[PDB]
């Protein structure tokens, strides 16, 4: 509740659908004051989205697949977890997905996420291990580090100043 | 629409929150963005008057069940997420604060009235912690385990002969002293020495 | 016999070194391992200190040496990372003399030389066998031959009846690296009297490729060696290690390469409340007073920041000046500061340039009869500064050239049946002196300056620079020169080159502010007024020849942007914007109003 | 059941280490840490009256260098423990405020971190109320409102993974596996699983299904 | 040889005081002789300026037999010599002399009332940073010493230059007299150790030679931000490596007694507070009255 | 707030040693200090040291141990597993077993480095064989630590006779991997 990071998530915009005539509800359109018309694509910020959709018999909105949980994005992930760019596709890629599978109690998308994670966090540990080393007294590392969701990155600091600090008390003159 | 501000005043948090995790040993707070909440509280305020005005109008209207329960839910879940955004730059401004003060053994113009009146009132609250049956330990002392008794320092600011709890330390500028860690611990810590 | 004894000494050697507590190079090697980076980088001094035999050893006869040592390195990797993996790469450090690139003679042949010079030009990759799989026309017998890159190898002559070369390579199971070929000149300081720069043909294998790009100073360790193309030898030089003083690397890519401890010296830097003034007093030490100028090239140094629209409209974010002036200005001097303190600079003089020159030239090859693109000061430029010297010796034909390169960023080529649009995304400096020499008041602005309205609209800051003969700031000018002839703060109030320009490098790949509303509310009221001004200064007699169009407005925002950016700030503000004001009413209203 | 000096700080550091792995606020040793501080006291005394009094020299320097050690024991622990209050002061509050529930902050925490945990929980309401919470309506005054959007009230994460040495007793609980060696069973109700703990084996458990072993001390947090 | 291990054999023999008074590598013939004699020890010009490491090993190995045979003819016999060598495993080898030279150069250069307060502050500073050089596990402090030791070797041999060209020297019948006030590094001399090292730069060279009657040198300095001298009393030496009976009587260091006396007798506000009573602090205009009085005083 | 970031969830380096020192470790006393002041500790036992005889096995905690030996008044019996011999033997178990972990001491990277910095004489065999010796160990375990790291699921973990540093070195990581996990799997249900 007080986690910046999941403010930040809950604010993304996901498609919906109004199911319902409701008049004066145009500031949520891109126009003011105006009725908003049955059967209206628009896309809501999450907060406000999930909420009208539980609430609402026929609720208020339908939420339409999102394009970052599409075919193309499944079928890149299956291909190759550590390639893939998410944070292109989304800073908050596995916060909105644990949202999503939470409110659609589906398990296809969770073992997806799931196997996604174990292969990307492989990687991950394998680049935070790898240390430098001052021989007078980098290029793969940067290029996956731009490739990292919020979360991860997040488990990448924690993980490499855990080693930086262990190798620094272990080698103390 | 509605949220865009608070978000933006969350952006601003994450970003302090980097700076602080970025910064090693020196943090200074920013300054208290007062316009972006001020902001913010005349736009709740514009839904509160809404609000009113829906409410009246159902007193005394056309307007239907279905059309006021959504219009009522799309203002209550507006104002709950600028709260929610106001309430967590707060909390992360107050944490940093807190750490700063339990820094100290117990500039300010980026805070505002209330976070003065806080920190004031939370470093009172540190003292008396320390004046319990806690006394014998040092609350706000170092979190390092000791290691070796005696260390070599270095003065590292010139100050008078100031006379501490264990003894006399004429700090001359540049000089070397062979004593106890424990004793030069507080020197150390508000950096007239150095351990070297 | 003797090579596995070597073998083994190199081997004791990296399981063995250390110089306090860490063995350096076995957690080197695992590190490199744990990222897929197949090599080990060797500091020669440590090799000398470990044991002198095996420097000797290698020294002698590197050509048949250093194979061992990559295996004894790929024993070792095998060792420390798999529980019971190509051939690593060796790449070498050393602080031995530099070796003149003219020095280069019999004497130097198959020996391990240090040197340093300016690449003009690279080849595209190639591919070169390391392990090849053959089988015999005749019986059908599969073999295989493993190959090292170092040159003192073939198909058997004699199959193991069979005709004379009766091996065919099968190429779906061969194992094949990467290969470059790079153009080395010699430095323009250390060219004997009267003698045209010499080049050097050079070769560099698997992870020293792609290290280098054209007009960079760097400084190469490799063995001269000679390859056979009747009683003669090509020289050519083994490329065994690439030292450069530029980040390559986070230049052509959105990769940026800074250490941790870098980063931190560039956030304490920015945290400076008065950068601006050092950054000011540290471009061109050495010549007094033309603050305003100075400021000028810090701004066109950091540059602004470009926006790409959703419909496809790009624009620019590169800063233009230019410097009309007297003779004895110190323009020039600024000119070649400036080439030397940036990241990527190309001095060149209007006079000796031509169109071909400065975009591109449609070359064709002598053998293949195929017709290629070659690149100019622009393209060589590219992401960096051209310093056009002597802009007013340019013939028209030359000048109209850079239109397009200066606005749209781009090279349109349709020459020889080659039809493409190269990028250029480079700022222009250039300095020029008026019709007569000097700028005589007593003739019209139109009358001194021959450059049309389209040229100069496209440069942001115009400074028109007279030189006033005042007797203090004369002897105040003279004392500095005399100063300077019979002569290091350091203090906080300048920062050296180097440091400038890694701090400039970092600002450009980390920052790119956008402007506040307050800001383009002042922005557009400074506008109203600067072209109402304009309006009413006109007389009846001419139009005004310095031009304020559009492009001035946006000249003022990159200012701003870049004068944001230079604090690292993410957000420019009115403060920026009094500064870009105050600079362009000293420049290009300045030069127009007179 | 005092025991010895060695057992006190063998129990203070089995504390301090359960405390800073463990994700709950576990309770106050009471007893314990009012042995320590007297005897703190009365070591203090005994080294001062020795100092004020060369063969003596080394061992004034142990019970200093001892003495030192405890006092930064204590002070992590209680800072923990003083973190930790602050990271739940609403949840606890809301333990408190219900009165079905078994546990009271008077047995789950010491008069210090009581007092500390009023006094900064009335400081924050302060400055929120001064600052955000008096512009929105009665319905959005509440800091603590559970029927929201979002919860206000974080409460601990009960099934955080942490490390665990299986120790024993110092057994109805106990029994044997396959191999001849003593064991405990654990239940993971989410999965339906059963896991098999073999005692001096490290293992990754989740911490809800070890809570009853590490309070019964079978196990020590690493 | 000046830091033989850590730069090149040609900087050795060139920033040398030894070679330099026995050869007056100060112009061009002396150039001329170095050229000459590395040519006939039969070192190439190339391989003398690699650095110690990288040298062929086998010009590095018979080095002591080449300087066994040549280094007779030239007149630098006293080259040799027995010296302490520490090393540390699979580390660099470092003289007891080098070491001391970069611990000098970082006590030296390592980084009214109120400047010079400030100065001897730094100083103080500098200290410590000769102290840590002394650690094995500070060898970049070292390391750092040894470049500013040459650094401060070539500035000294500079100003000789300069001084012996200009023919500075003036020779009086009771001492000899050298003022430095328009150098291009004036500054590098308000340290009273880099001002002795350049006494003993001169002193070696030009005076040690040419069988000229030992006389104490005067050695002063100027600097412009205060406006005073740091005027420094040297005693003569005689030929190095020359035993004999002279040679074994010491030569003493009167200059304290009659600047002390000149002091009391005059009225110059002088300082002799330093701990060397042999290098004073004189202001601008009073030093002809003081070389005056000590010309005529005849106690040095 | 009261405690770091860094120190949340976690031990510093600094605190795994802490930890380390409070074991018991075999000297031998230079000093006569039993009769035929008075040590008064009460943290450990003083038994020990007042009992003290020259040259006689005796047993004391670490850190009194270091402290006598700054002063050299005690010579420190390196541990049993520290010998030449018995690191090799651990290696060759290492080796022909690629899925356990030797039956190493939990405190056995620590009290080696504790002991090469502070007792470098006190040790029979030449250091630089067990350093050696200590850092193809570390590799080796390392590389089974690489190995074993593609399990993590969100089920429990089972990792034997792994020590304290390389626990402490691994808490972060693994526990929000895992965390992650569990995550995932209780929102699919
Ligand atoms: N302010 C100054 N400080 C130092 N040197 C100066 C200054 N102004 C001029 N000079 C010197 O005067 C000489 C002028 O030559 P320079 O090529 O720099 O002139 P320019 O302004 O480019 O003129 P031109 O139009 O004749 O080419 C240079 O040696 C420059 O060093
Ligand atoms: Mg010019
Ligand atoms: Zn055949």
């Amino acid at each position: 509740y007080y986690d910046i990071d999941d403010v930040l998530a809950d604010g993304t915009e996901f498609p919906c659908k109004f199911q319902y005539d409701i008049p004066g509800l145009g500031y949520l359109e891109n126009n003011p004051g105006r009725p908003i018309t049955k059967n209206t694509k628009l896309s809501l910020p999450l907060w406000l989205a999930r909420i009208l959709a539980i609430v609402g018999p026929v609720p208020f909105v339908e939420l339409l697949p999102p394009d970052m949980f599409s075919t193309k994005v499944m079928n890149a992930i299956k291909t190759d977890p550590v390639a893939l760019d998410l944070h292109s596709i989304n800073s908050h890629f596995f916060s909105l997905a644990i949202k999503w599978i939470m409110l659609f109690s589906e398990k296809e998308l969770a073992n997806v996420v799931s196997e996604l994670l174990l292969q990307r966090a492989q990687e991950l540990n394998h680049h935070a291990s790898s240390l430098s080393i001052d021989l007078n007294a980098n290029i793969a590392t940067s290029t996956f580090l731009l490739k990292l969701e919020e979360m991860e990155k997040e488990i990448y600091k924690k993980s490499h100043e855990s080693y930086k600090d262990t190798k620094r008390w272990m080698f103390k003159k | 629409m509605y949220g865009d501000l608070g978000n933006k005043l969350v952006l601003e948090a994450k970003r302090t929150k980097q700076l602080y995790a970025r910064s090693n040993q020196d943090v200074n707070l920013p300054m208290y963005h007062e316009d972006i909440i001020r902001n913010i509280l005349k736009e709740v305020s514009n839904l509160r008057k809404n609000t009113e005005y829906l409410k009246e109008q159902q007193q005394l209207g056309m307007l239907d069940d279905k059309v006021a329960k959504c219009q009522y839910f799309v203002t209550l879940l507006c104002m709950e997420r600028n709260k929610r955004c106001l309430l967590a730059y707060q909390r992360l401004r107050t944490d940093i604060l807190d750490s700063m003060a339990w820094n100290n053994n117990g500039d300010t113009n980026n805070l505002s009235h209330q976070e003065q009146e806080y920190l004031k009132e939370y470093c009172d609250l540190i003292t008396d912690l320390k004046s319990g049956d806690l006394v014998d330990i040092d609350l706000s002392g170092s979190l390092v385990p000791p290691s070796d008794v005696f260390i070599d320092v270095r003065v590292l600011k010139d100050a008078g002969e100031i006379q501490t709890e264990y003894g006399v330390f004429n700090l001359i500028k540049d000089s070397q002293f062979f004593v106890r860690q424990s004793d030069v611990e507080r020197l150390i810590q508000q950096g007239y020495l150095q351990k070297i | 016999d003797d090579n596995t004894e070597i073998i083994k000494s190199f081997k004791n050697f990296i399981l063995e070194f250390r110089l306090d507590s860490q063995f350096i190079y076995r957690d080197q090697l695992r590190n490199n391992i744990l990222v897929k980076n197949y090599s080990l980088t060797v500091n020669m001094e440590h090799l000398i200190g470990y044991n002198e035999d095996i420097y000797k050893k290698l020294s002698d006869e590197p050509s048949d040496i250093i194979p061992l040592f990559e295996t004894a390195i790929t024993q070792v990797a095998k060792r420390i990372s798999i529980l019971s993996l190509p051939t690593f790469q060796l790449i070498l450090n050393s602080n031995a003399n530099q070796i003149p690139l003219r020095d280069l003679d019999s004497e130097h042949v198959s020996k391990i030389v240090r040197l340093s010079g300016i690449i003009i030009s690279t080849s595209v990759l190639s591919s070169r066998a390391t392990y090849l799989s053959i089988m015999c026309r005749n019986c059908r017998h599969t073999t295989s031959i493993t190959i090292n890159n170092f040159n003192s190898v073939s198909l058997p002559r004699s199959c193991l009846n069979c005709g004379p070369d009766p091996y065919i390579i099968i190429h779906e199971s061969s194992k094949f690296i990467d290969q470059q070929f790079l153009k080395l000149q010699e430095i323009p300081e250390l060219v004997p009297v009267g003698e045209m720069p010499r080049n050097l043909t050079m070769t560099c294998d698997r992870y020293l490729t792609n290290k280098v790009i054209p007009g960079t100073r760097v400084t190469i360790v490799g063995i001269y060696s000679i390859y056979n193309s009747v009683a003669i030898r090509t020289p050519y030089i083994k490329i065994l290690g690439i030292q450069s003083d530029v980040e390559t690397s986070s230049i052509w890519n959105s990769v940026t390469m800074f250490t941790e401890e870098e980063e931190e010296e560039f956030l304490q830097l920015s945290r400076n409340p008065k950068l601006y003034e050092i950054l000011t007093n540290s471009i061109a030490p050495s010549i007094f007073g033309n603050e305003d100028i100075k400021k000028a090239i810090v701004c066109l140094l950091m540059g602004g920041s470009k926006k790409i629209l959703p419909d496809g409209m790009r624009l620019r974010g590169d800063i233009n000046v230019l410097l009309l002036g007297d003779p004895g200005t110190a323009k020039s001097q600024l000119l070649k500061f400036v080439e030397k303190v940036s990241p990527i600079a190309v001095y060149t003089s209007g006079k000796g340039s031509s169109a071909a020159g400065l975009t591109a030239s449609v070359q064709r090859d002598p053998m293949t009869r195929e017709f290629y693109l070659e690149g100019g000061a622009m393209v060589l430029a590219d992401g960096g500064v051209v310093c056009i010297d002597e802009f007013d010796k340019m013939r028209d034909e030359d000048r109209v050239a850079i239109h397009e390169a200066m606005e749209q960023q781009t090279i349109s080529i349709a020459k020889a049946g080659i039809t493409t649009v190269l990028n250029s995304r480079t700022s222009v400096l250039a300095a020029a002196n008026p019709i007569y020499g000097r700028y005589d008041d007593l003739k019209s602005p139109g009358d001194n300056i021959d450059f049309q309205t389209t040229i100069l609209s496209r440069f942001d800051m115009i400074f028109i620079v007279k030189d006033d003969h005042n007797e203090e700031r004369d002897i105040s000018i003279a004392n500095h020169v005399i100063n300077i002839h019979t002569g290091q703060e350091e203090n906080g109030s300048e920062i050296s080159i180097e440091k400038m320009k890694r701090y400039i490098t970092y600002c450009r790949l980390k920052c790119a502010p956008r402007l506040s509303p307050q800001a383009a509310e002042k922005l557009s009221s400074n506008f109203v007024t600067i072209r109402k001004q304009l309006l009413i200064n006109e007389e009846s007699t001419e139009r005004s020849s310095i031009p304020i169009t559009i492009r001035q407005l946006e000249a003022i925002i990159r200012i701003t942007e870049s004068l944001a950016k230079l604090e690292l700030s993410p957000i420019a503000q009115e403060r920026h914007v009094d500064e870009a004001i105050r600079l362009f009413q000293a420049s290009t209203m300045d030069a127009a109003s007179q | 059941i005092y025991v010895s000096p060695q057992q006190d700080f063998s129990d203070l550091m089995k504390s301090w280490k359960n405390e800073r792995c463990s994700p709950e606020l576990l309770p106050y040793p009471h007893q314990l840490m009012k042995r320590l501080l007297n005897r703190i006291s009365m070591q203090s005394q005994l080294i001062e009256n020795i100092s004020m009094g060369n063969e003596s020299k080394l061992p004034l320097l142990c019970m200093e260098t001892e003495l030192e050690r405890l006092k930064f024991v204590i002070r992590s622990y209680i800072r923990c423990r003083l973190s930790k209050i602050d990271k739940f002061s609403l949840y606890l509050r809301q333990l408190n405020e219900d009165e079905n529930s078994l546990i009271s902050l008077t047995d789950l925490l010491s008069k210090d971190e009581i007092k500390y945990h009023d006094t900064h929980s009335l400081i924050w309401l302060k400055l929120v109320n001064d600052s955000i919470l008096k512009y929105m309506p009665e319905e959005l005054q509440a800091i603590n409102d559970t029927e929201g959007s979002v919860n206000m009230i974080d409460e601990p994460d009960w099934n955080k993974f942490v490390f665990i040495h299986v120790n024993g007793p110092p057994d109805p609980l106990l029994q044997e596996n396959e191999f001849g060696k003593p064991c405990y069973t654990v239940t993971i109700p989410d999965l339906k699983e059963e896991v098999e703990l073999t005692i001096g084996s490290i293992y990754v458990m989740r911490y809800e299904v070890i809570r009853d072993l590490l309070r019964d001390d079978k196990v020590a947090l690493i | 040889l000046f830091l033989l291990r850590h730069s090149s054999l040609y900087d050795s023999f060139y920033y040398s005081n030894y070679v330099n008074a026995k050869l007056s590598l100060w112009n061009e013939n002396g150039k001329k002789r170095l050229h000459k004699m590395f040519a006939r020890m039969g070192i190439p010009l190339s391989t003398a300026q690699e650095t110690w490491l990288y040298m062929d090993h086998s010009i590095k190995r018979e080095l002591g037999i080449i300087f066994d045979k040549n280094l007779d003819r030239y007149g630098l016999q006293d080259i040799i010599r027995d010296g302490f060598v520490r090393t540390l495993g699979y580390r660099g080898s470092i003289s007891a002399s080098e070491f001391v030279e970069a611990l000098t150069a970082l006590l030296e250069v390592g980084n009214s009332a109120q400047k010079l307060t400030n100065l001897r502050k730094r100083w103080v500073s500098n200290f410590w940073l000769s102290w840590d050089a002394l650690d094995d596990r500070k060898v970049e402090l070292l390391n750092r010493g040894i470049q500013l030791a040459q650094d401060l070797q070539r500035a000294i041999f500079n100003t000789g230059v300069a001084i012996l060209e200009k023919k500075l020297i003036k020779h009086l019948r009771i001492y000899r007299l050298c003022v430095l006030q328009d150098g291009p590094d004036l500054d590098l001399y308000r340290n009273p150790l880099t001002l002795l090292r350049l006494g003993n730069w001169l002193i070696e060279c030009c005076a040690e030679s040419e069988d000229k009657q030992l006389l104490p040198m005067v050695l002063a300095s100027i600097d412009e931000n205060t406006d005073t001298y740091l005027v420094a009393g040297l005693t003569p030496r005689y030929p190095r490596g020359l035993d004999t009976i002279h040679t074994k009587k010491p030569i003493l260091n009167n200059f304290s007694m009659a600047f002390q006396q000149i002091t009391a007798e005059t009225d110059a506000k002088v300082r002799i507070d330093n701990f060397e009573s042999s290098i004073i602090e004189i202001r601008r205009e009073d030093l002809s009255p003081f070389l005056e009085k000590l010309t005529l005083s005849g106690l040095l | 707030m009261s405690l770091p970031a860094h120190l949340q969830q976690t031990f510093s380096p600094e605190e795994i040693q802490f930890i380390v020192e409070n074991e018991p470790i075999k000297i031998f006393p230079r000093i006569t200090t039993r009769q035929k002041t008075r040590w008064q500790l009460i943290t450990t036992d003083d038994k020990a040291l007042n009992n003290m005889v020259a040259m006689r096995s005796t047993e004391v905690v670490l850190w009194i141990a270091l402290l006598l030996k700054q002063q050299s008044k005690c010579s420190i019996v390196a541990p049993q597993w520290l010998t030449t011999k018995e690191l090799d033997r651990k290696i060759q178990y290492e080796k022909t077993h690629p899925d356990r972990f030797s039956e190493l001491p939990w405190n056995w990277l620590v009290l080696a480095r504790i002991l090469f910095n502070k007792a470098k004489d006190d040790f029979h065999d030449p250091i630089h064989e067990l350093r050696g010796k200590i850092q193809d160990l570390r590799e080796i375990r390392q590389i089974k630590v690489l190995k074993g790291l593609k399990y993590l699921n969100e089920s429990h973990l089972q990792l034997d006779n792994l020590s304290l540093l390389e626990i402490n070195e691994l808490r972060p990581f693994i526990t929000e991997i895992m965390d992650k996990l569990r995550e995932i799997h209780t929102a699919s249900l």
